[PDB]
């Protein structure tokens, strides 16, 4: 499964 | 703003045989940015039925793609891939030689 | 088993004549690609692409489509702020690759994670092998990594690598066994090609192998031969196998002298091929 997060640079 | 040349590797998916169907593979690597033109030819002419892989990269971050298509080898018929890209001043285009 | 990994691929790429950028996500175990997800498909949905994620329930593919369409809209913003950060016009068209997974040892334990982002083809920001600190490869990715380390970014990134990451890889690992955990060794041959009438190209081939990585090496009289080599690199069959050969120009009549030697993890003892 991917993760949840992906925080914006 | 990076750009990198496509390497080109044109060959069968089984072991050539003149009269046996096979798949008929353009695998196009090292290449950046990603959009790029990749056509299969049978004798020169743009084969219509060609499907390719989804689009990933490796450690340096250049693109791969692969193009395949159902093909029959013969004698006197000539595959190719031919391959354009920024990169490219013309369309490059390799043959298929069932030994490489 | 063996050592295994499971890592995600996004390629986002901005189309700024029209619309939002074309986005591309692969996800696989080891070399076999299982999920797929291409904005400009027709289901919108996160697709599978392997046998053996096909069981997986409604609940796991409305979460995975959430997500990496969230994912999506991630490297959308990401693009917009990295034009400004680049004080790049709004009429060219960029690129945004980011690639996360972790890998486990024999015993199905952590073994190492990773998480690497790019822009335009080159290293932007990555995360350091301690799962804590930062890469930035330019000013513009410092300042993304004081915003990173202000918000608690990697120990969210650490938690999924050596927990959700892992725990799935391993459920994985089970329910596909019959390829996953199976090795397919190369079947190798050799060909023979004259040059001339007195040289010949000899060619080892290793064919419908797994997974990808494998080693092809000549030989002459028992010491390594790199003089007049040519090693293709490994490429897909289509099938989920890989193909590589390596050659060697060699006098005609002395073909005895040399052999091909075939290292993969499906061979217990590497392999030494020499022409008829």
């Amino acid at each position: 499964v991917l993760n949840d997060i992906l925080a914006r640079l | 703003m990076i750009q990198r040349t496509p390497k080109i590797q044109v060959y069968s998916r089984h072991p050539a045989e003149n009269g046996k169907s096979n798949f008929l593979n353009c695998y196009v690597s090292g290449f950046h940015p990603s959009d790029i033109e990749v056509d299969l030819l049978k004798n020169g002419e743009r084969i219509e039925k060609v499907e390719h892989s989804d689009l990933s990269f490796s450690k340096d971050w250049s693109f791969y793609l692969l193009y395949y298509t159902e093909f029959t080898p013969t004698e006197k018929d000539e595959y190719a891939c031919r391959v354009n890209h920024v990169t490219l001043s013309q369309p490059k285009i390799v043959k298929w030689d069932r030994d490489m | 088993a063996g050592s295994h990994s499971m890592r995600y691929f996004f390629t986002s790429v901005s189309r700024p004549g029209r619309g939002e950028p074309r986005f591309i996500a692969v996800g696989y175990v080891d070399d076999t690609q299982f999920v797929r997800f291409d904005s400009d498909a027709a289901s919108q949905r996160m697709e599978p692409r392997a046998p053996w994620i096909e069981q997986e329930g409604p609940e796991y593919w409305d979460g995975e489509t959430r997500k990496v369409k969230a994912h999506s809209q991630t490297h959308r913003v990401d693009l917009g702020t990295l034009r400004g950060y680049y004080n790049q016009s709004e009429a060219g068209s960029h690129t945004v690759q980011r690639m996360y997974g972790c890998d486990v040892g024999s015993d199905w334990r952590f073994l190492r994670g990773y998480h690497q982002y790019a822009y335009d083809g080159k290293d932007y920001i990555a995360l350091k092998e301690d799962l804590r600190s930062w890469t930035a490869a330019d000013m513009a990715a410092q300042t993304t990594k004081h915003k990173w380390e202000a918000a608690h970014v990697a120990e969210q990134l650490r938690a999924y690598l050596e927990g959700t990451c892992v725990e799935w890889l391993r459920r994985y690992l089970e329910n596909g066994k019959e390829t996953l955990q199976r090795t397919d060794a190369p079947k190798t041959h050799m060909t023979h090609h004259a040059v001339s009438d007195h040289e010949a190209t000899l060619r080892c081939w290793a064919l419908s192998f797994y997974p990808a990585e494998i080693t092809l090496t000549w030989q002459r009289d028992g010491e390594d031969q790199t003089q007049d080599t040519e090693l293709v690199e490994t490429r897909p069959a289509g099938d989920g196998t890989f193909q590589k050969w390596a050659a060697v120009v060699v006098p005609s009549g002395q073909e005895q002298r040399y052999t091909c030697h075939v290292q993969h993890e499906g061979l217990p003892k590497p392999l030494t091929l020499r022409w008829e």
